[PDB]
């Protein structure tokens, strides 16, 4: 779940 | 070339964040302050929870962030947003480490981040024009 959140934040850009 | 430049940029941002004080590297630093402070404030609650779970409190817990990085990239997706987010979280961690007087760990933290980025993504970085591509990606 930490990975899923960092991925989501980064893929938002 | 790319490792040294990446370490200079990442460690300068981390040290500046923990202690609150060429042209490509300057604008990359300028970018990290704008975007990286933004990510940190936009995601403060989530970052707090993450730091809590990871429980990074001394220099042997520093390797946690490099494990997080490998996990993040394990779906095969690479982009500048993820890289800036990982560096932003690293800055969030270095801020905490200084408060518990673990300044011992700031640079090893920046080294671990740089290690994963350059070793596992070297050619993607080069193809993307390195820190010049970072700046252009987040430009005005």
């Amino acid at each position: 779940a930490i990975a899923e959140q960092l991925r989501r934040i980064g893929d938002r850009f | 070339e790319l490792y040294r430049q990446s370490l200079e940029i990442i460690s300068r941002y981390l040290r500046e964040q923990a202690t609150g004080a060429g042209a490509t590297s300057r604008k990359a630093l300028e970018t990290l302050r704008r975007v990286g402070d933004g990510v940190q404030r936009n995601h403060e609650t989530a970052f707090q929870g993450m730091l809590r779970k990871l429980d990074i409190k001394n220099e042997d817990d520093v390797k946690s962030l490099s494990r997080v990085m490998i996990h993040v990239f394990s779906d095969g997706v690479t982009n500048w947003g993820r890289i800036v987010t990982l560096i932003s979280f690293g800055a969030f961690v270095a801020k905490h480490l200084k408060t518990i007087n673990q300044e011992s760990c700031i640079e090893p933290l920046a080294e671990s981040i740089t290690d994963v980025l350059v070793r596992t993504k070297r050619d993607w970085l080069v193809k993307q024009r390195g820190w010049d591509g970072f700046v252009e990606f987040f430009h005005v």
